[PDB]
DNA sequence: ACTGCTAGAGATTTTCCC
DNA sequence: GGGAAAATCTCTAGCA
DNA sequence: ACTGCTAGAGATTTTCCC
DNA sequence: GGGAAAATCTCTAGCA
């Protein structure tokens, strides 16, 4: 049926007609027809639906600048628990960011930081914090905001606790820290019916614990399976893989 | 002296995610950690989950 | 060997298509005209 | 335990915590902390998590306005079957408006039109031009632009084909107008594989059959069963409920 | 030249919703069609959609 | 299944029914009613429109009508161009399916402009309507004092005529008498789709009518048989 | 199960294990071994902080310490004012489980708006953290040199103590003794949150211990006993 | 008897509680201090 | 007393073909 | 009863 | 070579309580 | 084995 080929790309070539419509139209199976739509480049304008999934390390923070009141709040969320660290600078610049960068890696172990390409977060001068904590720097894909979802979320979340107690505050710093201990310590439910405050707790603790038991248990366990992982009586597994 | 540690870090919760689902499945017991991947035990199902795809808790709700 | 067309830096038009690098998780490192690019694989379509 | 709840609604009053932090605090089943944030008017800010559905009918049309290179695109679907009218006025006034609907209604038969609470709808023009052609106003809720999703979503689509042959045109009216020709017969998908100038003639003579077969078929039935709509061999439908 | 005519109404499509199910139930079997509801069979089950949220068709996808 | 099969042939060779009184009489699908219509050697236009322009007041109405039904489409152009004239028949063909326009070979209606949308449309261009135009003028003198302007006063008298004035056999309007008109052309379109997508079958050599879920019909010699493929 | 229970009162009653030992070793919830610790008669602070002024170079830097762990947490402040004291203990409390806070009784810690402060927070005021101010101010004249204001010397002589500076029994870093006894803290917040839960409560007339899916363990006059409810 | 916390004409804030008069599929219509307003289900909360 | 939807891309499940 | 094709399901941008 | 998420509201399903 | 409570699932706004 080449005629039908011949006709139908002659056809797209005008109105742009999608598969079922040269499928049905020139008796085209559904392959052909997919074939012809894909090979015009006027008609990839969709991309994928499906979305991708933050890197939720037990050392990656998320930062992010928010305004509020005509102010600059500068957020930080663990993103592993959902703790909230947050400032109120008096400018959104990189030596505001880089202070409360320090700061917050003296506070907490920061691994890594997952900014977006803010002129705040790309300057030399953040750079030579991260450097001197040892923090790792992650961009964003600019103008994708989704790849920080999880500050995101969290500037959603604190603006409107912010907005619950602004009344029981005369400056927006006093609201911002209260916003910032009620998001912390007196709103619970997760993956643990915790607050953030005893889930990064968990988390740091879990991860100190979890690490010496594994070097207490590697030491000991030395076994070549035809390098032994873990031994269990229906599986084991190796390095990474489950043989049966 | 092995098989107590063995226990402790079974005691560990584990909750992961898959590569295109993005809802986070429950709690599975921790079978191994190390630096890239975490080896959990979910619905007698052994999997190896990327180390950034798990928050790993000892849920204090075990009282 | 890929095709990539995609969606750019705050642009509502589709570029492409574009040599495919590394596709991974949620993004995709391309080559469009001697141009490394890191798209979202929401904003890029491969054939 | 109403010390718990004295003291779980006095630190309420300040923090503002969720039902699941004053029940673990202050030991209060789930029921009692629900009601102490449900008693409290700064904590209700969220809306279902629901989505409404728009009146389907066979004689319902929505209309928009859209904006596409300074010009003004004057845009119609009929929601049963997503057939698209469109045109290009010279302003957005009520005149141009009615006279358009006014086209339409004399091309197919518009029973109600469901526009926005835009001035070119909400017109005096427009109300004796419906009041005249027979058609009813349903106007949208303002500042919900899902309630006319059919008409944004056809308004998101009828761009995107203008931006596919907007170089085979030298105004944007003849666009525009091929854009109508490929949406209404040169793309096809859908509840009956066909498209949508398919579909909207498959609506009207589908509702002008069954409107005709239902008239001959309830002059003969004339049973009352203890009004007879349908009589099967398990159930039986009377009036509308369905009897065993 | 009765059931002719039913056999002739039962012979058209309809592509219902539910009130908080956003997607379309497949093609069902029209039993009656009045002016605000509308009696369906849809897998051996006789539902009474509302006018509005019903799309009647004769597929003719039918040869 | 033969049943309806052989009733449908001689009910056919003795009163010449056409495939679709065939297809509801004896349940048959239509590629096998057709093919019993097509064995017979005695039994052996929707998308035609015509456009015209009509001056009233000074100012010209283009009128096109679907000459199957009589359903009409008017416009107050601001002059007889080829420009306006192809965006009216661009608009037409965008709305209903045309595939020929009847024409009166006028410098508009022969310009460059609409032979363009016309070769983009996919219409071809040839070279009792006025009483279709006497009856949309009279409507407009009837509707004229209910207007201000004249554009508003073709699409009122537009209305009247294709849902407002009944006639006929069956006392239907214009726009009943083009929407089953087109949907006739439909079902016409979709059967000649699926009898071409099964014209290059052959079962074993027969042609193939119907394959069901478990019967093929087949057509060895003028003898529609039902068994229960390669191509 | 009531194995590990007479494997428990024996090894409490002959060696004095807390309720952690008595969990980890014979497999028994917590409330059980809680009970058995608190039913003998030989066996009859995570939350206090400390804050200070520390002048260097002409500023003010406030310097709180956890007095359990020695994390210690400082801000180059802008003057000796109750409203930057207020500042940093709202702070504070915001970022670690603050219960009380142990100041020197100056002019700036016993402010009303300190006082409002820790009303608001829920912290409770009273009035060798020199060697904490000590090794600060040694570790900050180490890292001088490194920064180029005040400000951004104090968070890394905070991040060196906090993270850098080890020592102790086990090795461990403050930040490590910090979180390993916030969870501690945590634990005992649970566990006492799960007998609370379960002290109005009253078996037939015996206490509640811990009801399983399959067995109820309760204490009928100093005697634990498994057995398999009104409130 | 309700209360209906809502939300209105591109404001952020959530007014209420307002009298509920009749609740639909997808909207509400609700009395706020004597002004009759028809509210969608998704920016208004009822108890 | 009113109301998200639509079309496309990719994954998954069901149906057809011997 | 496997493999391929078709039908169905899941999910996302963008229009307001 | 990197990446939507989070918390709340309501519906639905599972588990506990005799 | 019903009823109630708790756990889980579904879905949405809003932050960019
Ligand atoms: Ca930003
Ligand atoms: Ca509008
Ligand atoms: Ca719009
Ligand atoms: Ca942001
Ligand atoms: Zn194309
Ligand atoms: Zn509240
Ligand atoms: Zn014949
Ligand atoms: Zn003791």
């Amino acid at each position: 049926f080449l005629d039908g080929i011949d006709k139908a790309q002659e056809e797209h070539e005008k109105y742009h007609s999608n598969w079922r419509a040269m499928a049905s139209d020139f008796n085209l199976p559904p392959v052909v027809a997919k074939e012809i739509v894909a090979s015009c480049d006027k008609c990839q304008l969709k991309g994928e639906a499906m979305h991708g999934q933050v890197d939720c390390s037990p050392g990656i923070w998320q930062l992010d600048c928010t305004h509020l009141e005509g102010k600059v709040i500068l957020v930080a969320v663990h993103v592993a628990s959902g703790y909230i660290e947050a400032e109120v600078i008096p400018a959104e610049t990189g030596q505001e960011t880089a202070y409360f960068l320090l700061k917050l890696a003296g506070r907490w172990p920061v691994k890594t930081v997952h900014t977006d390409n803010g002129s705040n977060f790309t300057s030399t001068t953040v750079k030579a914090a991260c450097w001197w904590a040892g923090i790792k720097q992650e961009f964003g894909i600019p103008y994708n905001p989704q790849s920080q979802g999880v500050i995101e979320s969290m500037n959603k979340e604190l603006k409107k606790i912010i907005g619950q107690v602004r009344d029981q505050a005369e400056h927006l710093k006093t609201a911002v820290q209260m916003a910032v201990f009620i998001h912390n310590f007196k709103r619970k439910g997760g993956i643990g019916g915790y607050s953030a405050g005893e889930r990064i707790v968990d988390i740091i603790a879990t991860d100190i614990q979890t690490k010496e038991l594994q070097k207490q248990i590697t030491k000991i366990q030395n076994f070549r399976v035809y390098k032994l992982l873990w031994k269990g009586e229906g599986a084991v597994v190796i390095q990474i893989k489950v043989v049966p | 002296e092995l098989q107590k540690q063995i226990t402790k870090i079974q005691n560990f919760r584990v909750y992961y995610r898959d590569s295109r689902d993005p809802v986070w499945k429950g709690p599975a017991k921790l079978l191994w950690k190390g630096e890239g991947a975490v080896v959990i035990q979910d619905n007698s199902d052994i999997k190896v989950v990327p180390r950034r795809k798990a928050k790993i808790i000892r849920d204090y709700g075990k009282q | 060997n890929f095709r990539v067309y995609y969606r750019d830096s705050r642009d509502p038009v589709w570029k492409g298509p574009a040599k495919l690098l590394w596709k991974g998780e949620g993004a995709v490192v391309i080559q469009d005209n001697s141009d490394i690019k890191v798209v979202p694989r929401r904003k890029a379509k491969i054939i």
